[PDB]
């Protein structure tokens, strides 16, 4: 049972995961992992294809304190008199 | 030889250390991946309040 | 025996097969059956719009909600990252020396 | 908005603002933690001392410092230092101010990596950058070429720069400077009888390091004079009323920087180092690399130093040309002043590493933003 | 309207004014661009020092020179070339001003096309000439008639002239000048342990070679003196100080010329390319080229060129007739004072090429028009 | 008798007799002396370690390289080293046995003249042969033409040889090697926060620049795979337990080889080095010099040095000719195997350097038997 390839297609422009894809025979091994995910009976996942879509799809196209000094003479003054 | 028919590798040019490093890579990129995810939701978190 | 009796292996691999083929359709490297070992490195690759989430970061995200025995996934790899860097032809020489 | 320079070396935090002559926060980084058993109740005991009050308060303390040769050790001690020098010293919301940090050359970079991450994350800013310390104190020279040695209390490193351009195949880092100076004088002064075996009692011997010390024109001739006749000889006041009267170690201590062989390190001295950075130049440059020796840090602030310095490179360089050391009066400073005109300079103001460009980029721009 | 005379020769470009005696622009032909990192913020970092502002920089840049062997390779650097010698060196504006050009023989035809392209395309001139460099040493010469080895930095070519009429099958181009005697002289300099690796240190080398090196009247017994006394040997003060100290090398470099093996040519030397020029001709005009050995370019500088071809003429020559070498002071400039003395007759205004002429024409017509 | 072959190179002195296959006495080239404190009386405290003793007690030791980029800077060091070769190691009495000598070309000569001299007035040998090390390695490859790249712990150089004639012209030498790729894998091992200042730790970086290094196929493919994931970061031991990992600096290393702007040098690759050295020659021979590129030198022992080597050439070699690396699994100890083939054969008897013709030239005989 392909559980795996049965997905649906995607509305929006997805980022493309590169990687190195196998053969098709040569995972249909005896002793192969994909064989045994191939089972039926093994554990699944759903993925949220929502959050997927949703995030990893392309992009498309007042006067308090007035003072006449300046901020540095100000703080200096501030240092100078907070210490009193 | 089993794991090499258990990857679907070549039994002749599967190297076990090779293997083992990109193992220890993708645990690393593991740890550091849920690293990640808690200080971006502990900042989130702190951002928030 | 621990990469070849692992559960949640599998679980991730059939998990980010599926978001792959939800990912990767309309191309060559679609409807696939199967992936080589090296696909797991290249999943910080694929950036979120503001670049800072990445696939893996999203898959971890998700699986701390819906299903967290993946969070055990560590536990069988903690084997394989100690017998990383280990030559296994240097110490048979040595052995059969 | 006003930037704020913070030049936050090994032993003194020097922070203070943009376009400013001195310093206003000057104090020394240590976190102090009491190591006795209270028995009063009330009236505010803290568990941890930080700056001032820990210098005030030290006859109970244990000091600790949590940068050790440039490297910070300890981050949630560096945290408490960057907490007190923005929230107590400056009395500033860092929220609403850029900030310009100082670095040595050839630091882990991991280390850069937490600065930026502690600095854009628990004391986030509207901007930041990381320089180098020789730039800065070739901005307060007022040149534009120049060899710079730098001594904090932790690096000494000397840099050579030429017409804008830092070589950095040139630039080399000793870790020898003040603290090892302090260390090999606590050593030394066991010979006279006095024994100081506490973090606290390292501070008195860095007050006689400051106040008696000087660099000699010649090593063996006053090693001879000082045990012929004791008019070397000079007398310090400890704080429990005992009188100590100390002799060549005046001139043993500071002497470290150019013999480093007394602590057991195996490389040439600041002024091999000095002429080895020349070397490593190109060649055209390296007059004008010999007519500005730029002198900073406080490890150089010994009234013996320049004229000392001056005759090993005269004894190194070629005699054909003129050397020049540039030793200002205010050379202890001279890494905040130049900071001070770098966060006032107008074209600055684009190569600034903003909020948003790190939330892009990740922690990984101060690599590639920064030198 | 006062015409430009623009030698733009391999090793130093030489611009002035027409009518003039002497040229008011000499200045080297190279482009140097940092290499370095740049750490001091503004002031002025410009991106490509051209011409003398390389020459005083050079020790933080890459110098490239447009030129090599008498073709242009690098036509952007030849466009910042032209720039510089117009706008900064002269202060004039090229599209009021007639500007003509010099150039080797038997150059591959694109130099050309480009040239004009160039010239009436991006430096647009009412008017300009190219020239062959022998015709203008032998107009500077002041006499008709006369065979002309002009040796510059890349090209040195051998051309006979008789009563007006240059003889195009007996002219003789050798690609070994003054820039492959500089990278010989930088691979014997390694035989005395002066290791000269970079774009810089090749001016240096060229600045040895100015000052330094001669002609051997005989080689072998240069040998004899050389390794039998120290007579010979000449020290030399470098730009950091450092005073090397050459032997038997200041005469083997221009030997080169003398003896292209040396470099790894099947070439003969120099004077068996001007016997052999000579020899090409027809038998009646033999006489007066024996007797007008004008010479010129800057690898003509070498005080004791002059005797030794003389001596190996006169060796190939037969005896019965006259030998003379014609080698004025001011041989250096002797293209630009050719130039001004050809730009100033009234002769020349028709045989100028004209805007309209180019625009009708394409660029080809400087094949037509130009020998 | 049977003669001795003693590759003297920067690093490791490889000592064998003729008509051997291996050689016999491999070590380094190192003199250590202690520089802390003896305490303990007695049991033979050597005052100069040389050879595996230097390496087995280097934590008490300053060691010194008597070899700087193919030129001996201390002549007592390497008299020492030949004496430990000759009557510790191979046990010889070298009065009685011709011994063959190799040194890099483009070598100050006086360096040859005072090895001529100490070979037979300290070392007397009945006769010796100062030889190419590119020669000694195409004789090692069996062949009679291509083109060597020698590569030891100094000098990087490039020889091409065409039916047993050498091109002086093309040979073509870069002072770019293994210790300047350990001093750069000690500048950028800081980055990581391993700090190896010391002689003793070069030793170190060098242990783990041969057994962990390599070159990369693609620079920038692999830089994106070591800034993607720790997939190809490796772990070392120190010698006092301590674990480090290393991830990009496997290839960064040996990098620049290919890239000599990471030290500052102004110089192009070992490729372009190469390319050059074919293209300075005769236009029928770079065929043959294509399709035979002889590597030699232990710094190409990398395991990824000779599919980049013939990517590079491909790049750079019109595509119409074969390119072919020649590097036999023996490469780093085929300079002397090539000299245990050169001086076992019949028609080498006659081109020694006996004892007579020292004595009756001096020690000039070396310029005019040796090429
Ligand atoms: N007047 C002085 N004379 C001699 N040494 C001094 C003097 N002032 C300070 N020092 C030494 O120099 C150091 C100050 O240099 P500084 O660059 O401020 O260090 P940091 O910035 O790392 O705290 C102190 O550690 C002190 O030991
Ligand atoms: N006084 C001198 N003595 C020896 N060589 C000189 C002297 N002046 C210049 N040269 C050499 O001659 C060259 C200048 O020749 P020049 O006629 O200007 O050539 P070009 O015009 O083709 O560049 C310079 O490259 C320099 O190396
Ligand atoms: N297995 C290896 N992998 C990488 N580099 C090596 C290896 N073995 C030796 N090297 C490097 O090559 C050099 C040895 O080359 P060699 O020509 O023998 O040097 P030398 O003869 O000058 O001592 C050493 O300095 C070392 O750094
Ligand atoms: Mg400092
Ligand atoms: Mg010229
Ligand atoms: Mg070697």
């Amino acid at each position: 049972v392909p559980s795996h390839r049965r997905v649906n297609p995607p509305t929006l422009r997805m980022k493309k995961l590169n990687w190195q894809k196998l053969p098709s025979n040569v995972a249909r091994e005896h002793n192969s992992m994909w064989a045994s995910l191939s089972s039926p009976d093994a554990e699944a996942v759903e993925p949220d294809f929502s959050s997927i879509e949703r995030l990893f799809s392309f992009p498309a196209a007042e006067p308090k304190e007035i003072t006449f000094l300046d901020a540095k003479k100000s703080l200096n003054l501030n240092i100078f008199l907070k210490q009193f | 030889r089993e794991l090499a028919d258990y990857l679907c590798e070549d039994a002749q040019q599967l190297s076990l250390e090779d293997t083992f490093s990109t193992m220890k890579a993708f645990r690393d990129l593991f740890l550091r991946a849920l690293k990640e995810n808690k200080d971006r939701k502990e900042q989130a978190a702190k951002a928030e309040r | 025996e621990s990469l070849l009796t692992s559960r949640q292996l599998p679980i991730f691999c059939q998990l980010i097969l599926r978001i792959g083929n939800f990912l990767n359709y309309g191309s060559h490297t679609g409807d696939a059956d199967g992936f080589k070992i090296s696909t797991l490195l290249k999943l910080t690759e694929t950036k979120s719009q503001q670049n800072r989430v990445t696939l893996l970061h999203h898959v971890l995200e998700e699986a701390e909600k819906s299903h967290p025995d993946l969070l055990q996934l560590p536990r069988d790899l903690e084997q394989p990252s100690q017998a990383a860097g280990i030559n296994l032809e240097i110490i048979r020489s040595e052995a059969s020396s | 908005t006003t930037a704020l320079v913070c030049d936050n070396g090994s032993g003194l935090v020097k922070a203070g603002f943009a376009g400013d002559d001195a310093p206003r926060a000057v104090f020394p980084s240590i976190v102090g933690r009491p190591r006795h058993q209270g028995v009063m109740v009330g009236m505010g005991q803290k568990d941890s001392y930080v700056g001032d009050e820990a210098q005030s308060k030290r006859g109970i303390l244990t000091l600790k410092y949590p940068i050790e040769h440039g490297i910070i050790t300890n981050w949630d001690d560096m945290e408490k230092i960057w907490h007190h020098t923005f929230y107590n010293e400056l009395r500033v919301a860092p929220e609403e101010h850029p900030t310009l940090l100082t670095e040595a050359p050839l630091n882990p970079k991991a280390n850069r990596e937490k600065m930026t991450q502690i600095m854009f994350e628990t004391f986030n800013v509207p901007a930041m950058y990381v320089a180098i310390q020789a730039v800065l104190s070739l901005y307060a020279s007022g040149r534009t070429t120049g060899i710079v040695l730098d001594s904090g209390d932790g690096v000494t490193h000397n840099v050579p720069i030429y017409e804008g351009y830092a070589l950095p195949h040139a630039i080399m880092r000793l870790d020898l400077a003040g603290r090892d100076l302090t260390d090999y004088l606590m050593k030394i002064l066991t010979e006279r009888g006095y024994s100081f075996v506490t973090t606290a009692e390292r501070e008195i011997v860095r007050d006689i390091k400051e106040k008696l010390c000087y660099v000699a024109l010649d090593f063996e001739n006053e090693m001879a004079t000082a045990a012929s006749s004791s008019s070397l000889e000079k007398s310090y006041e400890l704080p429990d009323g005992q009188v100590i009267t100390i002799g060549n170690e005046r001139f043993r201590c500071p002497e470290t920087l150019f013999q480093p062989s007394f602590i057991g390190m195996e490389s040439a001295g600041i002024h091999e180092t000095t002429y080895n950075s020349i070397m490593k130049c190109d060649i055209d440059i390296r007059k004008d690399l010999y007519a500005n020796n730029v002198m900073s840090g406080g490890t150089t602030m010994y009234p013996g130093i320049a004229d000392r310095m001056q005759k090993e490179i005269t004894a190194l360089a070629p005699s054909t040309m003129k050397i020049k050391i540039i030793a200002p009066p205010e050379r202890k400073y001279s890494v905040w002043i130049g900071g001070s005109i770098l966060a006032s300079l107008s074209t600055f103001q684009q190569m600034w590493i903003t909020k948003q460009e790190y939330d892009e980029a990740g922690p990984s721009i101060v690599h590639r933003k920064c030198f």
